[PDB]
């Protein structure tokens, strides 16, 4: 676990075999306020490439380069460069399919390619997400039991005060808990750059390999993707 | 421009 | 007539020895052409143009060859139009709409790629009966629904049915509730998928929103940016 929170992995994003010997790996961060793309560039072809640049399509959640990518020298034969690109969320909108699509347009003096790759969404926890406990009871109440969508968690083995730290560490805070007969509830919030709060409440039972994710959300086609984010956090 | 090739940048 | 988009430069002279390439798609009575301007700013004549599209999302290919017989002389340009079908080879692109293209002259081979906005392949057979609307409206799991905002728009209803008509999105039936009005519209594409749109014009609000159904949803993004350019052009 580390401050920033959860950060998966790189993965290829671009293979080299269809970007002319360009190839991508990357992933997300959050770190001190500020969200990251964080790539490495690889050269596999025999000539150097040289006057790099990014755009990413309109989005859903508005995610666009807070700057352009500034490589300054030469990228050699076999040379592999780390590069952070600081992100905004204030750029154009547009509803992804997947919801957490992004698709990405890269230029080299050789050609432009594209990829797409998915936001893991716990990078757009805002700091801001602790929700005070008389509006969660109130907001739970109201919000139509259509919203309401539920998840299993499943060969996870943390005790409550493990999990809900371990979801504090990424933007997702327990306001309230509650023991009832050997099973913990923990009643959670959190929030979107978008400005979209989304409320959960987590049981967990023993012999019981697996936990509850209730969760309700004025837009409820985001919850699949909270789901996966909590699955993964607590996995990891 | 998104998906145009040379005229996106 | 409906939509074309401005030409724009699918192939900069400086990446193409002196070739430039400007371009866009139209549909006309039918046929799908790619519409290009042929550019030489080398010193040196071109002949030998010819054209090939690398597998797409929707089967594009040229119906003929290029067949440029005359000599282009430098700083001497030739508007090219080219047929095109849909019955090509097939791979899905990323963005879904990305063409990558070769052209060849004389003096080398040289790739680009390029967009093709979805209403050169709406077809005009693509009005949906009222009652097969509604059933497959419900029938269609509401995770495959996608809204979009089309902002600031100055049309009446009215306006929007004419200019989306002539562009092969029909509207088959326009109901008012409480003051907003509701567009029910239907498109199919070249490669036999149906649409199934709602738009809700709202008085008072500039800003109508689209609702798009599909059993590929994956195309509902590419159908709204042809739709929002239609009805700001």
């Amino acid at each position: 676990m580390a401050p920033g929170g959860y950060v998966a992995p790189k993965a290829v994003w671009l293979p080299a075999v269809k970007a002319k010997g360009l190839e991508i790996s990357g992933t997300f961060t959050h770190r001190q306020g500020h969200i990251y793309m964080e790539m490495n560039f690889t050269n596999k072809a025999l000539q150097h490439m040289t006057d790099f640049a990014i755009q990413f399509n309109k989005n859903s959640f508005g995610v666009i380069p807070s700057t352009p990518l500034a490589i300054h020298t030469p990228l050699m034969p076999n040379q592999s460069i780390d590069v952070s690109l600081p992100l905004n969320t204030l750029g154009p909108v547009m509803k992804m399919e997947p919801l957490n699509n992004l698709q990405v347009a890269v230029k080299n003096n050789i050609d432009v390619f594209y990829f797409s790759c998915l936001i893991p969404l716990n990078v757009l926890f805002v700091e801001d997400g602790k929700m005070e406990r008389q509006v969660f009871l109130a907001t739970w109440k109201d919000i139509p039991n259509e919203n309401e969508l539920q998840f299993q968690i499943k060969e996870c083995h943390l005790n409550a005060d493990t999990v809900s730290s371990k979801l504090q560490n990424n933007n997702v805070y327990t306001i309230a808990k509650r023991n009832v007969e050997g099973q913990d509830m923990l009643y959670q919030s959190l929030k979107l750059t978008n400005g979209i709060w989304i409320l959960a409440e987590l049981r967990i039972q023993p012999g019981n390999p697996n936990y509850t994710l209730s969760l309700k959300c004025r837009a409820p086609e985001v919850s699949q993707y909270i789901y996966q984010v909590y699955d993964s956090i607590l996995k990891n | 421009s998104f998906g145009d090739g040379f005229a996106d940048f």
